[PDB]
RNA sequence: AGGACCGAACCGACUAAUGUUGAAAAAUUAGCGGAUGACUUGUGGCUGGGGGUGAAAGGCCAAUCAAACCGGGAGAUAGCU
RNA sequence: GCUCGCCGGAAGACCAAGGGUUCCUGUCCAACGUUAAUCGGGGCAGGGUGAGUCGACCCCUAAGGCGAGGCCGAAAGGCGUAGUCGAUGGGAAACAGGUUAAUAUUCCUGUACUUGGUGUUACUGCGAAGGGGGGACGGAGAAGGCUAUGUUGGCCGGGCGACGGUUGUCCCGGUUUAAGCGUGUAGGCUGGUUUUCCAGGCAAAUCCGGAAAAUCAAGGCUGAGGCGUGAUGACGAGGCACUACGGUGCUGAAGCAACAAAUGCCCUGCUUCCAGGAAAAGCCUCUAAGCAUCAGGUAACAUCAAAUCGUACCCCAAACCGACACAGGUGGUCAGGUAGAGAAUACCAAGGCGCUUGAGAGAACUCGGGUGAAGGAACUAGGCAAAAUGGUGCCGUAACUUCGGGAGAAGGCACGCUGAUAUGUAGGUGAGGUCCCUCGCGGAUGGAGCUGAAAUCAGUCGAAGAUACCAGCUGGCUGCAACUGUUUAUUAAAAACACAGCACUGUGCAAACACGAAAGUGGACGUAUACGGUGUGACGCCUGCCCGGUGCCGGAAGGUUAAUU
RNA sequence: AAUUCCUUGUCGGGUAAGUUCCGACCUGCACGAAUGGCGUAAUGAUGGCCAGGCUGUCUCCACCCGAGACUCAGUGAAAUUGAACUCGCUGUGAGAUGCAGUGUACCCGCGGCAAGACGGAAAGACCCCGUGAACCUUUACUAUAGCUUGACACUGAACAU
């Protein structure tokens, strides 16, 4: 069966990398809460 | 002509063709060709604002002249082709300075006819001239709301306006909607009618004909459930309320024009 | 010529049996429908939640939809267990 | 290692996506592996991915995204111009052989090719963020000409048979060779050449386009494949010396022809149809501003450079998506033999597997199958299921019908093998030879050889000849929907939704309408034979009466009536 | 009749027998003409009915071939579970393994069946309740976007009645 997961990274890095995360307001804070939380893996960019 | 195919399959039985052999059997004229590629009818939001539009056949668009201002300057005919972004067919003309553009195909305009535009061309099928020195009474198609911007008015497949009066700066004209309206008599109008007269006759014969124009399907609205449409739905076929839009709309008598801004230019709105 | 015919790939899912702590959170087997088209498919793109999309079933929108998910208001309120 | 069995339009081979060392070697068996395990996609260690030509990067753009200014918006921010990103598309060039335990069009051998920089020589009008050309494009169909590939024969080498026969019309195997360069063919497109003039191509233009003359018909472009060269080579079944029987040096014969033949190439073609079929750059040209005993441009030769990243391995799967070593899902490419219409199917080749618990027993019952006395739907909600029909050719084929259909209606006959017709026919292919010739990949003639149906007659075996796999049950009455289609992914595929068609209604373009506090966008680069909405739903005969109510469209005398005053 | 409650309407057809089916009758409970009416060739994995053929669908099952089940070795789950020394009957308490009376019954396994343990599974979807929700409808109430009316403002000039 299809499953929902079909992977592909630019699609990936498209719709969740960093540059895509630095483009918006809202984006930035996604990181600012990563980084206040202490994640290790900001993005998905590698 | 008008032709009506032979029943050999189920979705050939009632399609009725429109086939016109002068017509070119060739490619369109490149450097007037330009990309058209197509919206789904929907808008820089990304939303559908017109529905029942989507695929199609792809297309190119030809520049076509719609302002005939080359005054001074016969033209002749080269040859008719098939324009898919418009029902009516276009001309290639030559114009005697070796500039090639496109027309709208008046009723009776063939492959060596001469056409002009200006104040003093003839009044012959196909010159374009203000509707000033247009005679009264006329036929004239392509017609111009303000001088110098380009026909907007009968530029169908058999569409023609009627020159039914000049009083002053402006003439009246009939339209093929009835209106009576007036514009501007310093406005371009070409002579005669626009020639596809028969694509009325057309019978598409089948739902993918449809398709191929780039028109989705309709859905009606009693079909559907009430959060999705006013008629709604209910056990069975109900449809026990006035008919209306969808966003709440009449739609069987309801006047919705609301311009206020021309208020002068409509006589006899139409009816 | 054909939204033409028979029929593989391909796309579908009408019947039956099995399976039902399954091999599988919808499949398998035998048959079944379409199969040049309103077809199908790869890649990328657009449409964002009272909104989208919908050949319209209240269908689908990440195994979740008569109003997604995450977080927050929030220890909502619960004359009920 | 010898057998057996399975896949073989894959269960084989090569990739993308994705994964990211799972690749190779050695070593280890605690855990992981649904059992054991010496084995492993497991643990540990080491090793392994070599590019001017493959791909990415790069140049160019599509959808679309971002977006200097700008417009708009309480703020956030939204739209969008110039621009700049963005492949799934366009754009220069490498082939064969050999080689590693693991990489190769990347290393080696041989043979090549492309784009740039620099320099020399010679001849020179060079120059764009501009103009034009080109790039540049649909579906279906039709053949024709070719190749891949295959078959047979010939040739070379080997063999003479575990059991009757097998020195012959016998058996096994091999018979391979590229890009590039040269030739420019089948065939396709186009009439060329020179001069003069011009409201056009934002200015210019020798270019494009247009006009009027003169002169010739042979000019050119495109173009598979073939032939030649590449190649006195490489490869090569098998040998000769080493031979730890793990492999290495040398040598290594034949290496042709005919036929058949693609879904691949000529073909981005040809014909035809309507639904009328990307863009930009590279590339070829045109000149402007400008620069000329310069600079630049063209050709030849020489020389230099062509970086950087990816390259292992899996990739219909045990390595990707599915929590699993999960009967699932996953795009592209290669496409052998016999039979066959066929990529169906059966059996096989190359190659790869026997699916990570086995042994025994041969109860009930369950699952998946085979056969069945007599009867034959009596079963059952219902012929559910099963059984049955099944192919080709000929004959033959009703009601009804929108004259197309219904229809493969129904139903009936014949199908094998052998021989002869005919030592292999009709047909297809086509050599030598001959003749012609603008002497070429030419034409005519010629018919060798090769290939090869179908039919008839006769004979013959079996219970059965479309013998297997494969492969329509049919007919009659009737409701609904015209039809093909669409739908509740995951209990409903339908009489439901669409549908062509019909009608009403709105909309005169800054259209109605819709998304948007707005800008603006879609509608539409459309203009009433158009667009939107609503209902109906092919076609045929038709669609009657009622405007009191509700709504809608109009109208006015009067009454009533808001803010305001 | 996809519509007919009465109703298996009545008659006829088909069957030995037909609440279905087909054809008529009309007494249309409660058809009806674009929320279309009546027909309609073709089409349909569509609904209903009747035939031929076919058969293990059945009368009525029998045998056989395989995969499980069974035994051995290896590995090794699950739902469930107050505790159990966990029988029948009649009665009792509102359908008893557990109380009363009585009967029967050596202790423990394996293979099978599924009547009960109101068996397991999911705090019943029916029903009612809650001054619980959620969506939907409308001539329910109150509001509101939008559309629309006018006044003022952006907004001025003269002329005539």
């Amino acid at each position: 069966m299809k499953r929902t997961f079909q992977p592909s990274v630019l699609k990936r890095n498209r719709s969740h990398g960093f540059r895509a995360r630095m483009a918006t307001k809202n984006g930035r804070q996604v990181l600012a809460r990563r980084r206040a939380k202490g994640r290790a893996r900001l993005t998905v960019s590698k | 002509a008008v032709v009506k195919c032979k029943p050999t399959s189920p979705g050939r039985r009632h399609v009725v063709k429109v086939v016109n052999p002068e017509l070119h059997k060739g490619k369109p004229f490149a450097p007037l060709l330009e990309k058209n590629s197509k919206s789904g009818g929907r808008n820089n939001n990304g939303r559908i604002t017109t529905r029942h539009i989507g695929g199609g056949h792809k297309q190119a668009y030809r520049i076509v002249d719609f302002k005939r201002n080359k005054d001074g300057i016969p033209a002749v005919v080269e040859r008719l082709e098939y324009d898919p972004n418009r029902s009516a067919n276009i001309a290639l003309v030559l114009y005697k300075d070796g500039e090639r553009r496109y027309i709208l195909a008046p009723k009776g305009l063939k492959a060596g006819d001469q056409i002009q535009s200006g104040v003093d061309a003839a009044i012959k099928p196909g010159n374009t001239l203000p509707m000033r020195n247009i005679p009264v009474g006329s036929t004239v198609h392509n017609v111009e709301m303000k001088p110098g911007k380009g026909g907007q008015l009968a530029r169908s497949a058999g569409t023609y306006v009627q020159i039914v009066a000049r009083d002053g700066a402006y003439v009246t004209l009939r339209l093929r909607s009835g209106e009576m309206r007036k514009v501007e008599a310093d406005c371009r109008a070409t002579l005669g009618e626009v020639g596809n007269a028969e694509h009325m006759l057309r019978v598409l014969g089948k739902a993918g004909a449809a398709r191929w124009r780039g028109v989705r399907p309709t859905v009606r609205g009693t079909a559907m459930n009430p959060v999705d449409h006013p008629h709604g739905g209910g056990e069975g076929r109900n449809f026990g309320k006035h008919p209306v839009t969808p966003w709440g709309v009449q739609t069987k008598g309801k006047k919705t024009r609301s311009n206020k801004r021309t208020d002068k230019f409509i006589v006899r709105r139409r009816s």
